[PDB]
């Protein structure tokens, strides 16, 4: 009863290194969508070789609708070629610290897990539980690892799964409320009412020290899961957040995961990197509308590979 | 420093105390212990200034003692008040049902009676009966009152609230909380039963004594037990709900002055105790009563070290109050000797698939002592350790039988035999010339190795220092320090440890020990066939053949291994599985079970199977009058912290 | 038996290579900005060039001048594909940045578990020497403020930024936290009776009446191993995640390369390194080609005076193809 040792549930163990591998694949995310800019980058450069193959000609739609100074169109089409680069550089650096931020939060949570999956003793004593007399085992835990539970077996930022949670249309806001409380419901996160004498998950004496409580809270990743300094027996689990912790019982999971510690940076920092990738696509979107409205019709039609083939040969006829 | 800051929870408490401490200052020296008191607003402001650091004692009952124990204080039983002569001490009470005999009804047929209680909120007569049957009790269980009063088909529960619980009061209407009240209090409880109001008075052992001066009248009532059958009210230690500890001080399992409040308080009750002093009394006071200690007390002893809150309590007492508290309502947890064990006992849980379950300990009593709180539920015990164990409130459930039998689960067996091996080559060796020699036990506390040959020298020496008669051995869990230990094979800290790391443990272990270091093995008769004649594979062994060992018969005798039947020390009980009281049926089942499904670990190594037992389901009934008498000689000899702990409850 | 604890020293090393790792980010981001400043002078370099030719400025060929035909054609097409190579450079500074995160966090998670876990009577998981618990105070390369959640150091804090501008070396932060850098002195510490059980495996440590026999604990990636039995005394040996034996010393790796969370940092720092390389060495021999044939009027030109007689220029030429 007070010397009752509850364990924490697979099924919650699952779910925190479900968000784990999302946050592996936030390297990858930033990749895919900063390669789209540069695609729409592309085309722009496209566009505007198109245009000055218009200028070359002379033959640059008298378009009313603002094509009759050339001189001011080419100065923002060598302008473009510096001003882009440069803000294209503030979202990589951007991408990069989300990228990094991400990855401190998932290792933050896998250690956590891991530790808990790997203090597990052949019967009756464990601190991952399946509701047997048996610790959680690998198939149970298949969020987690990729075979026999050790430190090679878990997820890498290279690794399979961690490529494809990637491109599976989750925004961070939802894979984070996935690990809220309500999201788990108290039930499914702690296995209440059992003996699984896992010392992990106490505060008070002969859990983390073996003669007195804790001196201060404890929190399981950064503030997951939260203890008070003297919890004991049957984990009463309600939502809340570190500072929720008042009294010595209470033991708190996570209701808000943006007001968790490990995660505030990862939200901010991807919110950064989103804010730059969004205000360059809009830049490009803007320069390509007013650019078009000045591209020969003859130029328009001209596919990519003739384009550049073209562009050579009046370039080097005014060059000399 | 010397100086304990004892708690006062009134005004006439703390001046009370002022004048402890002056009184205490004018007759202990500069270098002994000191008094100097605290005041708090309540019991809870007592118990949390100590666990704060900022007073060191308080004296509290037992449902106080409970709270206590518990996180975040984690306080402990340091220091006990007895009541009556020093010879019989009165340490403890114990809470009873009483009946009147021939009314047919057990524990579990309790719903649809009438009870008599004391009062409300009350120890005996409402806590710990309510927070027995508190699963009895039907759904809702709270108000706890509502439930009372439907579960009960009337009762008398003075001070409870009639107009909202009238079920409550259908025997003394009204339920007045005082003496007026027919009914009120342990004498009026069990006049309730008495007046034939109620079938079941929930009161004290002693209050039909204090009710009945004749043992003619007294012998119209009888007692209900936990294990649904009846018992006379004069065995009660045997028959009772809970066993509840009177007043107690209470100091931090940590940085507790347990020591020096015990030598404050052993000093005091001889300077200012019972019958000591005119000038103060430590269990009196003008400015009012009970005040610090209980003015009936007649003085204090020291809580055994090992005793620890639950054990101090009972494990009744504190299930009563957890369910109460708790208000949690709706396999077998073998317990296992060190690492050796524990990983046969996981192979054992595995392959019956979660029927068995597995605690580790480094020693067996420290394993009986998890047995006893509940930590775990069952294991298989030595003849020596069923005595302890069943000293502890232990029973027998299932016996080891060794011979080939026909149907071995029902043909219960006589016991193996206790031998002293000698060598065949060391002929100078009698049973009497064994003054100044080397010995070689299983460990200290067992049947055959050590409580049957120490047992015949303490009844011819007639004194207790076995490591004087010996020059030096081996007998794993003995004192480190000692003769006895000189002689082991463990690892720096594994040296004379009463467990598989230390090499010399067991009947294998004395064995190894005979043929490497001494020249005395004490084990059991089949010990040697087991391990010679190549049938052992150990390098040690491998070579080894019996017609190269003798036996030491009591009349200075020698004979063969063989001839075992007759040149035996004594007859050894079979080990047995012990368990908690409230756990045979189901131990029992299971074992069966497992048993047809499927070193000593766990069990000896020669068990054939698990045998049933009938009328022997008590340690007194298993063992034997004989064996029980033997080992009762030893208690003067003891080393058992566990032994001196289970006695201080039921001696 | 005693029972000890992970002593300051080593927590604060372990937490050093941690902030350090947390710094690959920053350390990428400023490697990368290198890159596009180069790359944005390569730029410049061409249109100072094409103003040459336009205004006949080139020198009498000392070097391949002759054939500035063919020297542009090749740098105009070299210009487009160090784009696509740049690209290539970024995912891997990315993927770099997040390994290195995730490392950090791993060995963050470890020691914070190890600070948190103590209280009163001198019973504590980190020391300062035989005594503790250590507070925020020592424990400095962890914590910003009092031991918390909240005083950790995070990606953009001072203590990340300023540790991502030193001239340490991956190699040299991962052995500052090797058993032969760190020693027995520094690793073990603590009085021999400070209750820490998250160092200890046997019986009552990790597990309440067992033992973790499944699996060998083990803290970091492979860091700090455990097997079954381990005391609490903290008896500390070099191994790696399979040398840990039931009743041996904890192992402390010998060779931090060797563990896991590391394997990938040092792969994919060195995937960007290599790339980032090889783009740098491409924009230098190109620049090298164009700075031989600009001129010193054409040369002097820069930013929107260039754009300015660039674009005079294309102006001024197009009108004479016109006549
Ligand atoms: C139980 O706790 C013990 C301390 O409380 C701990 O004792 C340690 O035992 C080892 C034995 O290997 C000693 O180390 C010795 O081993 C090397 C081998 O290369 C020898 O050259 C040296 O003599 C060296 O001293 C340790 O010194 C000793 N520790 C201390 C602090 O005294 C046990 O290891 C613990 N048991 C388990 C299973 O963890
Ligand atoms: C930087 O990493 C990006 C991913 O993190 C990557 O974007 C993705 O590029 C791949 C090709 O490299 C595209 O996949 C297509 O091609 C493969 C070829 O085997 C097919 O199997 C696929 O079905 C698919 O058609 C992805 O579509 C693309 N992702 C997005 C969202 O655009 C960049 O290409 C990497 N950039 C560099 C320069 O290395
Ligand atoms: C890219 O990140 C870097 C920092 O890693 C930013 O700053 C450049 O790098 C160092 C930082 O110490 C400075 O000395 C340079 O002067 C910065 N600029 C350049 C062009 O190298 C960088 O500015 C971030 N990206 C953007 C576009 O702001
Ligand atoms: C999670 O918690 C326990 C684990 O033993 C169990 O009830 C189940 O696997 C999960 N919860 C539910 C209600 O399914
Ligand atoms: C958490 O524990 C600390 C240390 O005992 C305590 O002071 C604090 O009040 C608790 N947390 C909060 C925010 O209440
Ligand atoms: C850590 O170890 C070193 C060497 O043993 C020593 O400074 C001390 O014991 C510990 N504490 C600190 C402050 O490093
Ligand atoms: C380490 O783990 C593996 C698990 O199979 C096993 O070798 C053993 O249990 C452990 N210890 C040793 C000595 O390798
Ligand atoms: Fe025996």
């Amino acid at each position: 009863y007070e010397n009752e040792r509850n364990a924490l549930n697979a099924t919650a163990a699952n779910k925190v290194c479900g968000l784990s591998t999302y946050l592996k694949g936030i390297a990858h995310r930033v990749n895919s969508e900063s390669a789209v800019v540069t695609e729409k980058l592309s085309d722009l450069k496209m566009r505007s070789i198109q245009l000055q193959l218009s200028v070359m000609r002379n033959r640059v739609p008298s378009g009313e609708q603002d094509c009759k100074d050339i001189r001011t169109l080419l100065k923002t089409v060598l302008r473009n070629e510096f001003t882009f680069q440069q803000e294209l550089e503030e979202m990589r650096n951007a991408s990069a610290l989300a990228a990094a931020a991400a990855g401190i939060a998932a290792g933050r949570l896998e250690e956590w897990i891991f530790v808990f999956a790997q203090a597990a003793g052949g019967s009756s004593q464990f601190c991952i539980s399946v509701g047997t007399n048996i610790p959680a085992e690998y198939n149970n835990l298949q969020e987690c690892f990729d075979g026999t539970i050790g430190p090679e077996t878990l997820y890498k930022i290279e690794d399979s799964r961690v490529k494809e949670s990637a491109q599976k249309s989750l925004q961070l806001h939802e894979v984070l409320s996935s690990i809220s409380f309500s999201s788990l419901g108290a039930e499914s996160i702690v296995e209440k009412g059992e003996n699984r004498g896992c010392n992990l998950m106490r505060t008070a004496d002969g859990g983390l020290l073996k003669d007195v409580c804790l001196n201060r809270n404890f929190t399981w990743g950064g503030g997951v899961l939260n203890f008070g300094y003297c919890v004991a027996g049957n984990l009463k689990i309600k939502g809340g957040e570190y500072g929720d912790v008042g009294s010595h019982d209470a033991v708190r999971w996570t209701e808000d995961p943006s007001k968790v510690s490990i995660f505030k940076d990862v939200i901010r920092l991807f919110a950064r990197f989103q804010e730059v990738k969004n205000a360059v696509v809009k830049k490009i979107k803007t320069t390509v509308d007013e650019l078009t409205k000045c591209i020969g019709q003859k130029e328009a039609e001209l596919t990519n590979d003739q384009l550049y083939e073209e562009f050579e040969v009046i370039q080097k006829y005014l060059w000399f | 420093d010397k100086t304990v800051r004892w708690c006062a929870v009134s005004e006439h408490e703390a001046t009370k105390c002022q004048s402890f401490r002056d009184h205490m200052k004018s007759v202990i020296p500069s270098d002994g212990p000191s008094v100097a008191c605290v005041k708090k607003a309540s019991y809870l402001d007592c118990i949390r200034a100590i666990a704060a650091n900022e007073a060191d004692a308080v004296t509290l009952d037992a449902g106080l003692v409970y709270d206590a124990y518990l996180a975040p204080n984690n306080l402990k039983p340091v220091v006990a008040e007895f009541y009556g002569s020093k010879e019989d001490p009165q340490t403890f009470y114990y809470a009873v049902a009483v009946v009147k005999k021939d009314s047919g009804f057990q524990m579990n047929q309790l719903r649809g009676k009438k009870s008599c209680h004391t009062g409300l909120g009350r120890s005996a007569g409402w806590n710990i009966p309510i927070g027995l049957l508190y699963c009895d009790l039907p759904e809702p269980r709270k108000p706890l009152e509502k439930a009372v009063a439907n579960f009960f088909s009337g009762s008398c529960a003075p001070c409870a609230d009639g107009t909202d619980f009238p079920q409550l009061c259908q025997l003394c209407p009204g339920c007045g909380c005082s003496t007026l009240n027919q009914y009120f209090g342990y004498s009026g409880a069990f006049k309730c039963l008495k007046d034939g109001a109620g079938d079941v008075a929930f009161v004290k052992h002693s209050t039909i004594f204090e009710n009945l001066a004749n043992k003619a009248d007294r012998d119209q009532y009888e007692l209900l037990c936990l294990d649904n059958t009846r018992k006379p009210v004069d065995e009660y230690k045997d028959c009772h709900l809970a066993q509840v500890p009177s007043h107690t001080v209470v100091a931090r399992s940590m940085g507790g002055k347990e020591d020096l409040i015990w030598e404050l308080l052993n000093q005091a009750q001889e300077h200012f105790g019972k019958d000591k002093s005119k000038e103060f009394q430590l269990f009196s006071s003008p400015h009012g009563k009970d005040l610090l200690f209980k003015d009936s007390a007649h003085g204090f002893l020291k809580v055994p070290p090992r005793m620890d809150a639950k054990m101090y309590l009972g494990y009744e007492y504190v299930t009563a109050i957890r369910n109460l508290r708790e208000g949690t309502c709706p396999p077998v947890k073998w317990c296992a000797l060190s690492h050796h064990e524990r990983l046969k006992c996981d192979e054992w849980s595995v392959n019956s698939v979660g029927k068995i379950e597995c605690v580790s300990a480094e020693t067996t009593e420290d394993c009986i002592a998890k047995i006893m709180n509940g930590e775990a539920d069952a294991m298989s015990l030595d003849g020596g350790f069923v005595y302890i164990a069943g000293k502890c409130g232990l029973v027998p459930v299932l016996a080891e039988n060794y011979n080939k039998s026909d149907n071995c689960e029902d043909t219960p067996e006589a016991g193996y035999f206790a031998v002293a091996v000698v060598k065949k080559s060391a002929s100078d060796l009698t049973w009497d010339n064994l003054k100044g020699k080397k010995s070689c036990h299983t460990a200290v506390g067992r049947t055959a190795g050590w409580n049957i040959p120490m047992g015949l020298l303490y009844n011819k020496i007639n004194h207790c220092r076995f490591d004087e008669f010996f020059s030096e051995g081996c007998a794993p869990g003995s004192k480190k320090d000692s003769s006895l230990c000189k002689l082991c094979m463990g690892s720096g800290l594994n040296l004379c440890e009463p467990n598989n790391k230390e090499g010399y443990y067991g009947y294998t272990g004395a064995f190894r020990c005979l043929v490497e270091k001494g020249d005395v093995a004490f084990v059991k008769h089949q010990t040697v066939p087991q391990n010679t004649g190549g049938k052992n594979p150990d390098p040690w062994a491998k070579n080894l053949n019996e017609k190269d060992y003798e036996l030491l018969c009591l009349d200075g005798t020698r004979k063969p291994v063989e001839e075992y039947a007759n040149c035996h020390l004594a007859r050894a009980p079979n080990h047995a599985v012990v368990t908690r009281k409230d756990k045979e049926a189901c131990v029992h089942k299971i074992l069966r079970q497992q048993q047809h499904l499927f070193k000593d670990l766990l069990f000896r190594d020669d068990t054939v199977c698990l045998a049933k037992l009938h009328d022997r389901n008590t340690y007194e009934k298993y063992l034997g009058e004989e064996y029980v008498k033997a080992v009762g000689n030893l208690r003067k000899c003891s080393t058992s912290s566990l032994l001196e702990a289970c006695t201080f409850r039921r001696p």
